[PDB]
RNA sequence: CAGGCUGAUCUUCCCCAAGAGUCCAUAUCGACGGGAUGGUUUGGCACCUCGAUGUCGGCUCGUCGCAUCCUGGGGCUGGAGCAGGUCCCAAGGGUUGGGCUGUUCGCCCAUUAAAGCGGCACGCGAGCUGGGUUUAGAACGUCGUGAGACAGUUCGGUCUCU
RNA sequence: UGCUAAGUGGAAAAGGAUGUGCAGUC
């Protein structure tokens, strides 16, 4: 649960689905990254409980970033109502694309760093792939 | 023994083998014995 | 107009299959062809000119696979939970000849012709048969190269 | 396994050694001679047949005299089948061979087969044991009647084996078991403890018990 | 359900050229 | 109302284990998150029927599925024994009578080896009942100037067919 | 000329796994 701060429009189509990522494909910032090979809609609940399970294995050492933000409202409307206007922004949600990455980690050790990101993938809803900065 | 869609061993020990078409592991310890993996 | 039999014009005789090694299926096929009288020359659908075969050997028949063990051939009484099946290992010890006749009754026509075709077929279990009076002769099963 | 035709002769009580009261159902099995003994080279299984019954010559068809003029027997009533197993058993037999009430040794048990009593067409209640609907609270016309038969417009149909209404007894029926009380070897009576299928007076055919 | 996802696998069968009148 | 599709919500399993279990994730529970089954709840939709597909609960009669309540066969146990827990297999048979309510559900009573869960127009009114709902009478609370109105209570209320 | 032993062909997922055929790489 990380949300945007002031959304300019708090009701918007869905977030267009189809295509590959042109960017950013590859692993910027640390040794391990995790790349998406799937369309998918991943909710800041997915992406919090992903970190967490970095940062429980992990324990104290190294460092996680994010490139995903959520940003995008995702209508919802009362599950009691008939079939009238839009209804309410639920969720908040980040368009992943394949060939994007996710998740990055900056830990010295080689098995705690790919199996520390191996939580983080059944956590999500994509199929992903482990990947390295070389 | 623990059936499941999901195996995995636990002790190095535990073998992984399959049976008549299913996958099971067996080790010394009789409560590491797992079915349809 | 062209031909058709105005009768008598029925040769019919006989045939005599051994299975032993061979395989249901291309059996009761090459069996079902000698039925309805389609290797005849002459052959009109509305009328049969089905010759006479008699099936010997009928437990020896390889079915192959595991289909000895997994193949079910189910019938249904009328009633409420009737629903017997019956291995075809079982029933083939229990009943040799069923397991040849059942493949080959449903690989005929199906109408009232068609249960006219079931008397021309006979099936053995053992190698004797008691139609050696008529003097039938051995039809093995062949491929015409193409 | 052995056997015997006979009648059933109605009942009685009769008192134990142990002072008890056995109710007992009196059969008298006469002298019963086999005719004719099925083979298991000709016909494919071992049986028996046995003859029962005084019958005047007259009344007798000459297709079933014929049959008894191969035995060398007088025609007799009735006459029925033991089926028994194996081979072996048929070994003492011999056409003419005129069988008694004695063999059954007090303390045997039997099956004694008979038909049923007719009960002339019941419907549901008495057939089936069905409990009606309620005499009162409303209930119009509805007393001994069946209620439903059948779901809805799925299956759209009466299974088969559904419980109705039709002509109930003369079912061929058996008791098992049945304790023989006491063979009585003149007069050529079985005492039978319990009750015996049929009228007073139908044909019984008793048998030693396959469970037993 | 069974029914609702048997009529849609109709669409694969070669005459069919993997598009079938759903309705 | 029932069938049809859908399956958000319900329902039965499942993936990953942060953990609690003295220590020990996997004897037994399992957060956060993820993936499906079933069509049994509340819904969405408006495709069949408005020149009629007649109605909840109960009675009578059942029939099938197994996601097993009991009996029967197994593995593991933080299983001494007795008695359990948990998971796999198995649908042959058996699954009581009363109290209160129109009830379904539920709470209780005395038992029982056990008091299983579901589908079949929420099986079954050309088989039955009519207590509930839902016509006309009438009073009570409420809203209405009024005629009258209210899935608010209350008492009465034709069940056709060779 | 090859592949498949599951009647897969002749329904399905996240996942689980010394099933097996080819092309890579210490
Ligand atoms: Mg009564
Ligand atoms: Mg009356
Ligand atoms: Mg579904
Ligand atoms: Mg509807
Ligand atoms: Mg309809
Ligand atoms: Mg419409
Ligand atoms: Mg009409
Ligand atoms: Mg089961
Ligand atoms: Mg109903
Ligand atoms: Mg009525
Ligand atoms: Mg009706
Ligand atoms: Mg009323
Ligand atoms: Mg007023
Ligand atoms: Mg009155
Ligand atoms: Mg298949």
């Amino acid at each position: 649960m990380l949300i945007p701060r002031k959304v300019k429009h708090r009701k918007q189509h869905h977030p267009e689905q189809r295509g590959i990522a042109s960017g950013g494909t590859s692993v910027s910032f640390g040794d391990y990254g995790i790349q998406a090979l799937e369309h998918a809609y991943i909710t800041n609940r997915q992406i919090e409980s992903a970190r967490i399970a970095i940062n429980r294995h992990i324990k104290r050492g190294g460092k996680v970033w994010i490139n995903i933000f959520p940003d995008r409202p995702l209508t919802k409307k009362p599950a009691e109502t008939r079939m009238s206007g839009k209804g309410s922004p639920e969720w908040w949600v980040a368009n992943v694309k394949p060939g994007r990455v996710l998740f990055e980690l900056s830990y010295p050790d080689e098995k705690t760093a790919r199996d520390a990101l191996t939580r983080a993938i059944h956590k999500l809803p994509i199929k992903a792939r482990i990947v390295t900065r070389e | 023994m623990k059936v499941n869609p999901s195996v995995k061993p636990i002790c190095d020990k535990c073998r992984v083998i399959r049976r008549h078409g299913r996958v099971m592991v067996i080790c010394s310890d009789p409560r590491h014995k797992q079915r349809q993996g | 107009p062209t031909y058709t039999p105005k009768a008598g014009d029925t040769t019919r005789s006989w045939y005599v299959i051994d299975a032993s090694d061979v395989v249901l299926g291309r059996l009761a096929s090459a069996a079902a062809t000698l039925l309805r009288g389609k290797h005849k020359p002459t052959f009109t659908p509305n009328v049969d000119g089905g010759d006479f075969v008699i099936v010997i050997n009928a437990d020896k028949i390889a079915v192959s696979g595991d289909k000895l063990t997994k193949k079910f051939a189910y019938r249904h009484s009328g009633y409420p939970g009737g629903l017997r099946k019956r291995t075809i290992g079982e029933l083939l010890e229990k009943h040799p000849t069923r397991v040849v006749e059942n493949a080959i009754i449903g690989m005929l026509p199906h109408n009232k012709l068609g249960r006219q075709i079931q008397k021309k077929l006979k099936v053995y279990a053992g190698p004797d048969h008691p139609h050696a009076a008529q003097q039938p002769i051995p039809f093995e099963i062949k491929q015409v190269a193409q | 396994r052995k056997g015997i035709l006979g009648t059933k002769l109605g009942m009685t009580q009769v008192f134990d050694e142990n002072n008890k009261v056995v109710p007992v159902t009196v059969v008298k099995a006469g002298p019963n001679v086999v005719t004719r003994i099925r083979t298991t080279e000709r016909d494919g299984y071992s049986a028996v047949q046995l003859a029962y019954g005084e019958i005047s010559p007259r009344k007798v068809i000459k297709p079933v005299a014929g049959q008894f003029a191969a035995a060398g027997v007088n025609p007799r009533r009735h006459v029925a089948e033991l089926r028994l197993d194996d081979e072996a058993a048929v070994a003492e037999y011999e056409v003419g061979q005129e069988l008694t009430a004695e063999i059954f040794s007090d303390g045997a048990y039997v099956d004694v087969t008979g038909t049923s009593k007719g009960k002339g067409f019941a419907g549901t209640m008495k057939r089936h044991g069905f409990r009606g609907q309620g005499a009162a609270h409303g209930a119009q016309a509805v007393h001994r009647r069946p209620g439903s038969i059948g779901g809805c417009a799925t299956p759209g149909r009466v299974f088969k084996g559904t419980r109705m209404s039709g002509r109930m007894g003369n079912d061929r029926v058996t008791t098992q078991n049945l304790k023989v009380h006491k063979v009585d070897a003149e007069n050529g009576v079985l005492l039978i403890k319990g009750a015996i299928p049929g009228r007073n007076g139908g044909l019984v055919v008793v048998r030693s018990a396959i469970k037993r | 359900a069974k029914r609702g996802r048997k009529k849609r696998d109709r669409k694969h069968s070669k005459a069919n050229h993997g598009k079938r009148p759903n309705a």
